[PDB]
C-alpha cells in the first residue's frame, strides 16, 4: 500500500467521532510504518505503527504487526506544556504461514474487526469485566 | 489486424446508476494468462488517461469506483457509484499484435 | 436476573404521540443490543426497531421508519421509543428486548409492559 | 459480560459469510474464557480465547487479552480422516492503567476495528505488502 | 511529474512535410520506450509509430511505414516526428506518450499538443 | 527508474511466452525493490528482485544485482494443495568504478543480454553441456 | 556446444556495434570455456568464461555460471604500450537441480534475457539508480 | 515523504540554470536518504542529503539536516580521467523541541529561504563580502 | 556591505508574515554581524547572525555561518516576566576554496534556497517527516 492519511470515523463509544492521521514515513532500521495525529505537538499526539515482516532462516512464517498508542494530557500548574499522565496500548499481531491464501487472511482480519464490536468484547475492553 | 467494436456509442446513465460498458476484440487477446487489454478515459479538452490496464488493474490513482472483468475475446468495465465527474468518452486498446488497435468511444 | 419492565402504557387519539420507556436492570445495560418488539390485538409479533450498542446504528422496518424514533440513556440505564402520528394499527403490547451477542437480533430476554 | 453464543456477520473479502462460536467454559487455573466452533473432532475447531488481567504487585496494569486460532485441513494421499495442515493466528493485548476513564478505553477498542478496515491494513494483512 | 510538451504544430497543404517535437521532462528519458498516437476530428485514436529505449527498434503501422520517420534525442530528451508526403488524412492532434516498462505498449503518459 | 509492472514477451524456447511482474514495494532496510506474479499463495509466486549499492569505506565499487527465482510446484499422492517442488534461481551481479562512464555499463548489459540467446550458452543452459 | 566465434551484434546503448568474439579453449584445471575479442594484444581484450558444473557429493545441483570482463585502455605519457584503467565486470549463476526440465532452463535464459532490456534494468544498471 | 526526482529551477546567478535530482536509497545505518545529479562519470555529480531523526515516543530533540556538496571537474594534461580541483558545500540544521509547532517550523524554514534570497547574503556568499 | 534594516516578507506556512531585522552591531573578537527583531523585552527577540571569513592574502578555506534563532514566550502564572519555553535554531555554514568562482557560490546559495521551496523540505522540517 501507499502511506496516505487515514481517516477513521464512526469512532468512539457514541460513534461519532473521527481521528485523521497523517504518514510519518517508514523506518529504514525496523522497516515500521507510523502515523500520527493531525494537528499536533511531538509527545501529545496519537501513533500508529504498522510492520511486515517475511519469512527467513529465523522465522518460517508471515508476521504482520500494528500497534497504537495514545496518550492523556494533563495541564499542571505553573507550566505553560501539558505533560503525559496515561497511556493506552493495544498491539496486534497476525501470524500466517507461507502456503496461506488470501481468502483466511482476509477472515482473520474481519474476524477480529467483527468480533471488537460484541458485547463480550464491549464489556471485557471498555469495563474491564471478565466473563463468567 | 485485430478489430476491436467497442459498443454502442452512447449511454444514457443516471447519476447514482451502475453503467458497463463493453469491448469485443475480433481474435484472442491472451498470450498466456494475461489478459491484454486497456481502458481510457478522455475528458473533452484534455488527453486521455490510462484508467485500468491488464484487464484487471487499477491505475494508482483512480477512485476504485471503476472495474474491469473479461475472458479472452469480451471486456466490461463498471462505474458503481457514477459520479458527476465520470462523463468522458472511453476507449480499449489491445497490446497483443504489432498494429495497437483503438475501440471507435462511448460517450455517456 | 436480567430485569425490564415499561412505562408509559396510554389510551391516545389518531395522529398523536407518546414515549415508551423501559428500566432494564439485573446486566451490563450499554454492553448489549436492545429492541422493541409489538404484539397486535390478533396475536401477531411485529419487530418495531433496534439500536446498537452506543446507540449508532438502528434500524427500522419500513411500515415504522417515517414516524417512530428509539435511543438510549446508558447513564440511566434506560431504552426509549418515541412514538407518533399513530394511525391505529398501533395498539399493541410493546415488549421491549435484549439482542443476542450477535450481527442481527434474535431476542433471547423480553420484558412484559404496556 | 456471560458467555452466550457469539455470531460474527459481513466476514470475509465480499462480507458475505457468518461463524458461530458456541461457549465453552472458563478455565479458572488462568480465567481464560473460550468459544468454538460446532465441530466434533477438536483439532478442527476455530477458536477464539478471551481474558483480561487484574494489576498484581508486579505488573500494575489492567491487561485485556484476546486470541484467534484457525486450522485449515485436508485429506491427504492414502489417507481418510482429514488433518490439519496449517494455522492462522491472532493475538491482540490491550494494556490500560488504574486511572483510565472508560472512553479512553473505548475509543482505543473502536480505533482498532476501525483500522482493520481502512486499505492500508487490508492490503498489508491481505496481500502482505509492507507500508511503502 | 511527468510532462510532455509538443511544438511544430501547422497548417500545410497536401505533399508537403513537417517535424513535430516533444520535450519530455520529469523523468528518465532514455530509459523508456516513446511513441506517438494521433487523435482524429471524428475522435478517432490511431497508433503512428514506437521507438526503443536507444532508439534501435521502430515501429509503424502500413498507413505510414513509408512516409513518417521518428527519432530521439536523449542529450536534449527530445522526441522528433518527421511528418511527410501529408496525404489529407493527416489532419490530427499527434500525442506523445511514454511507454509502459513492457514488450508491447500501452500509453501510460500523455501529452497534449499539436 | 519508479516500479511500476513489468511485462516480459518472447519467454520460453518457443518464444511465445509472457510474464507480468507486479510491484511489491523497496525493503527500507537493505535497498531491495521487489517485482513478484499474480497468485494468492506466497510460495507458488515468480518473483525478481533488484538492488543498487553505492561506493562505502569497504568495496569502493557500485555493484548492481538482480535475483530470479522461479518454483515448480505439484500437488501430491493424498494431498490437497500444492507445494512447491523445485527451485530454478538466478543470479547476476554487475561491478563497476566511479570513473566509469555510461557507455561502458550499457555495452556490458546489451553484451549479457545478447551471450544469453548465443547457441553456445543456450546449448550450456538448456540441455547443459559444457562448452568442449 | 563447440567452442566456435560468437558475434554479438546489436550491442550497445545505440544497439549499433558488434563484438566478435574468439575461443580461447577450456581449462583442464577448472573446466572452464573462454572466448576473447577479436583483434587483440593480451591484457587489453574483452573476455568472456563460462563453466557448467555437475552434481557430487558436496553440491546436489547443476550450476551454470558465465563471467565477463572488460577494460579500459589509457595511453598514458612516455610509455607506447597502453594500461588498463578500471575494469567492468558481470557475473551470472544459474542453479539447476536434477529433475528440473529443459523448458524451466530456457524459461529462466529468456526470462533474464528479456529482463535485462526493461527500464527498471536500463535505469538500474547504466544509470546507477536505484528503484523507487 | 518518500522520494521522487525533484527539478529545481532558477539556479544561478542570473536565475536560469536548473537542476534534475534522482533518488538513491537510504542509508539504514544512520536514516541518511541521498539524492544525486544524473551525471556521467559518478565521481563528478551534484549531491544532495537529507537526514530527518526518525520518531520516538520520548524524543526531545527534533532534528533536521542537509548537505549539499558540488564538485568541479579537471580534465588534466596527462590522464584519461577527469579530476576534482574544488567542492562547494552546504551544512543547514535545524533543531526543535517536542512541543514546537508546524507554524513555528514552517516560519524557520521560510525565514532561512527569504534571508538567501535577500541582497545581504547573496553578497556575503556571492562577492564574499563579510557585514559590518 | 554594510549593515541595514533587512525587510523579509512573505513568511511562514501561509505565506504572509513579515520580518523587520534591524542591526546590532559587529563583535570585534570574531566578525559576526548581528541582526534582531525589534521586539519589547529583547530576551524574546528573533536573532540572526552572519559571519563570513575576513579576506586575507594566504587563506585557503573561505567560510560563511547564518544562524537563526526565534524564542517563543510564555507568561507563567504567579511572575510578572514573560520567559523562554522554546527556541527553534536554524545554522547553516557554506565552505569554499580559493580558486572558487562567484558562479558556483552563487549555484549553491540559490540551490538551496531552491530545496527549502521545494515540497520534499517544506515536508521534512515543517511536519517532520523521514525521506525515505
Amino acid at each position: 500500500a501507499k502511506l496516505e492519511t487515514v481517516t477513521l470515523g464512526n469512532i468512539g463509544k457514541d460513534g461519532k467521532q473521527t481521528l485523521v492521521l497523517n504518514p510519518r514515513g517508514v523506518n529504514p532500521t525496523n522497516g515500521v510504518a507510523s502515523l500520527s495525529q493531525a494537528g499536533a505537538v511531538p509527545a501529545l499526539e496519537k501513533r500508529v505503527t504498522v510492520s511486515v515482516s517475511q519469512p527467513s532462516r529465523n522465522r518460517k512464517n508471515y508476521k504482520v504487526q500494528v500497534k497504537i498508542q495514545n496518550p492523556t494530557a494533563c495541564t499542571a500548574n505553573g507550566s505553560c506544556d501539558p505533560s503525559v499522565t496515561r497511556q493506552a496500548y493495544a498491539d496486534v499481531t497476525f501470524s500466517f504461514t507461507q502456503y496461506s491464501t488470501d481468502e483466511e487472511r482476509a477472515f482473520v482480519r474481519t474476524e477480529l474487526a467483527a468480533l471488537l464490536a460484541s458485547p463480550l468484547l464491549i464489556d471485557a475492553i471498555d469495563q474491564l469485566n471478565p466473563a463468567y | 489486424n485485430i478489430v476491436l467494436t467497442q459498443s454502442p456509442a452512447s449511454l444514457a446513465v443516471s447519476l447514482g446508476q451502475r453503467a458497463t460498458i463493453s469491448c469485443r476484440a475480433s481474435e484472442s487477446v491472451d498470450n498466456s494468462g494475461n489478459n491484454f487489454m486497456h481502458w481510457y478515459q478522455q475528458k473533452p479538452g484534455q488527453p486521455p488517461k490510462l484508467l485500468i490496464y491488464l484487464a484487471s488493474n487499477l491505475e494508482s490513482g483512480v477512485p476504485a469506483r471503476f472495474s474491469g472483468s473479461g475472458s479472452r475475446t469480451d471486456f466490461t468495465l463498471t462505474i458503481d457509484p457514477v459520479e458527476a465527474d465520470d462523463f468522458a468518452t472511453y476507449y480499449c486498446q489491445q497490446n497483443n499484435e504489432v498494429p495497437l488497435t483503438f475501440g471507435a468511444g462511448t460517450k455517456l | 436476573e436480567v430485569q425490564l419492565v415499561e412505562s408509559g402504557g396510554g389510551l391516545v387519539k389518531s395522529g398523536g404521540s407518546l414515549k415508551l420507556s423501559c428500566a432494564a436492570s439485573g446486566f451490563t445495560f450499554s454492553s448489549y443490543a436492545m429492541s422493541w418488539v409489538r404484539q397486535t390485538p390478533e396475536k401477531r409479533l411485529e419487530w418495531v426497531a433496534t439500536i446498537s450498542d452506543g446507540g449508532r446504528y438502528i434500524y427500522y422496518p419500513d411500515n415504522v421508519e417515517g414516524r417512530f424514533t428509539i435511543s438510549r440513556d446508558n447513564a440511566k440505564n434506560n431504552l426509549y421509543l418515541q412514538m407518533s402520528h399513530l394511525k391505529s394499527e398501533d395498539t399493541a403490547i410493546y415488549h421491549c428486548a435484549r439482542d443476542s451477542s450477535g450481527y442481527l437480533p434474535y431476542f433471547s430476554y423480553w420484558g412484559q409492559g404496556t
